[PDB]
């Protein structure tokens, strides 16, 4: 369905998204510390499907800044 | 993983 569901709760397209292997919803790669395609692992699960250590406040900060300057 | 990435280029 092309649904973005990310830890920033700012679910519009930022230009670089990655799809959860399980729920098939998409996340912003940068919110998960994935800066380019090379940093994306073979297997990938979102934080909802597999809770991980991830900086949620930083994710929100980055996405909110993108929105605030567009 | 499966990814989408949009490139924006002017000329
Ligand atoms: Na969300
Ligand atoms: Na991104
Ligand atoms: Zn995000
Ligand atoms: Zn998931």
């Amino acid at each position: 369905m092309g649904i973005i569901t990310c830890i920033c709760d700012l679910n519009d397209d930022d230009g670089f998204t990655i799809q959860c292997d399980h729920c098939n919803r998409w996340q912003h790669a940068i919110c998960y510390g994935i800066k380019d395609i090379g940093m994306a692992p073979d297997d990938y699960l979102c934080n909802s499907c597999d809770p991980r250590e991830v900086d949620i406040n930083l994710a929100r900060k980055i996405q909110q800044e993108r929105i605030n300057v567009k | 993983a499966r990814t989408k990435q949009t490139a924006r280029k002017s000329t």
